[PDB]
């Protein structure tokens, strides 16, 4: 019925940030921000536009008209990293896209670390190599599975974890799943990490026959 | 003080939609004779 | 004052249907919209629609219509949502909340989780990663394969290895579960002092304890 555009949908300053939001119809200034997070309910900051919500500290800021709106963290001091949405309800109700905030900070190489399959699995006719790439950031990270050289996408899962608290890096897990005979049928197997903080590859591996 | 949003239409029912924002609720004042939340009951 | 308060988790056949409760402490539904609210895992919030209670009209999102019916029972202060069809779209967190006299959404309740899974429970296979055939650092890790349905535990050294650990989101593989966990202790004290992987997973009732061992 009325479409509802949140830009970005993540971003990272350490700050100030501000937020967009536009609107198919024009709404008549009845947006509202919310603040979403872990199994919490999505708790309201700002409605109409600009209105802050009954005890909500002062550095969120919302504002606008028409199509067009705007929301501004002033410093997310320390709570505020979540997720935020935008919502329209002149008429029905539409969230926007949401934004996921991240805790801006200095480049990280991930340490990269793989494993072969254990005995037990093998026991199993499956197998499963595993590689971790733990604390890097930025969160974009490109992993490629090499056999014998050559390149394969097929079965294979991947995981980040949540930005760390403590020092505010990513961590990954990349798991290459075969059967064990398959296993068996190679020698070389290889997983390498492509990221910001590398022109070139850092790469894990290992032979069956070592 | 403000307009209650168009997405309103016939909480209040026999009264009049109130958007008080800077408290955050809306309010029906009601016609007279009609008492209730959303102006629902008579007399 | 203000409570909302849903049935608990479901777990349906694909095709098959639901029907989820909300009820209301505090206040009469008679003088407020109930709204029903889906967030599917990892995904933002989509509105799906409301019912007046007072006379049981009610309004979608058209993104939903034919998907959900929105329901309400006064007597019992209750409104449900019902989702037919299910498919693995349906799959997510559903939260009812309350307008009329909120201009917009303020309460809400604790969220109910619908999962769209023909899976039978199936305890997970746990596998030790070790480093085979060597620095300052050395990193283990603990693989749990193919169990359903969530959630696992997975601690180290049953609680009291917590720093330099990594416990990786599940992730879906032929529609049972997968996780791993990583961490990292000082070369010093690895063999020599011992890093178990301990897995519990309620839902089979099954409890696994994981020695890591140098490969040999
Ligand atoms: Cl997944």
């Amino acid at each position: 019925d009325i479409q509802m555009t949140q830009s970005p949908s993540s971003l990272s300053a350490s700050g100030k940030v501000t937020i967009t939001c536009k609107a198919s119809q024009d709404i008549n200034k009845y947006i509202a921000w919310y603040q979403h997070k872990p199994g919490k309910g999505p708790r309201l900051l700002i409605h109409y536009t600009s209105t802050l919500h009954p005890g909500i500290p002062s550095r969120f800021s919302g504002s606008g008209s028409g199509r067009d709106y705007s929301f501004s963290i002033s410093n997310l001091e320390p709570e505020d990293i979540a997720t935020y949405y935008c919502l329209q309800y002149d008429n029905l109700r539409t969230f926007g896209g949401g934004t996921k905030l991240e805790i801006k900070r200095a480049d990280a190489a991930p340490t990269v670390s793989i494993f072969p399959p254990s005995s037990e699995q093998l026991t199993s006719g499956g197998a499963s190599v595993v590689c971790f790439l733990n604390n890097f950031y930025p969160k974009d990270i490109n992993v490629k599975w090499k056999i014998d050289g050559s390149e394969r996408q097929n079965g294979v899962l991947n995981s980040w974890t949540d930005q760390d608290s403590k020092d505010s890096t990513y961590s990954m897990s990349s798991t290459l799943t075969l059967t064990k005979d398959e296993y068996e049928r190679h020698n070389s197997y290889t997983c390498e990490a492509t990221h910001k903080t590398s022109t070139s590859p850092i790469v894990k591996s290992f032979n069956r026959n070592e | 003080i403000t307009k209650c949003s168009s997405d309103m239409n016939g909480y209040c029912l026999h009264g009049q939609c109130i958007y008080l924002v800077d408290m955050s609720q809306n309010y029906c004042r009601c016609e007279v004779g009609y008492t209730g939340v959303r102006c629902e009951h008579f007399f | 004052e203000v409570q909302l308060q849903q049935s608990g988790a479901e777990l349906v056949k694909p095709g098959a249907s639901v029907k989820l409760s909300c009820t209301a402490s505090g206040f009469n539904i008679k003088d407020t919209y109930m709204h029903w609210v889906k967030q599917r895992p990892e995904q933002g919030l989509e509105w799906i629609g409301r019912i007046d209670p007072l006379n049981d009209k009610t309004k979608y999102d058209p993104k939903f219509q034919g998907k959900a019916t929105i329901t309400a029972d006064t007597s019992s202060n209750s409104a449900y949502l019902q989702l037919s069809s299910l498919t693995s779209e349906d799959t997510a967190v559903y939260y009812c909340s309350r307008g009329g006299g909120d201009p917009v959404f303020v309460y809400w309740g604790q969220g109910t989780l619908v999962t769209v899974s023909a899976a039978k429970t199936t305890p997970p296979s746990v596998y030790p990663l070790a480093p085979g055939s060597t620095n300052s650092m050395v990193t283990l890790g603990c693989l749990v394969k193919g169990y359903f349905p969530e959630p696992v535990t997975v601690t180290w050294n049953s609680g009291s290895l917590s720093s330099g650990v990594h416990t990786f989101p599940a992730v879906l593989q032929s529609d049972l579960y997968t996780l791993s966990s990583s961490v990292t202790v000082p070369s010093s004290t690895w063999p020599s002092e011992t890093v178990t992987c301990n897995v519990a997973h309620p839902a089979s009732s099954t409890k696994v304890d994981k020695k890591i061992v140098p490969r040999d």
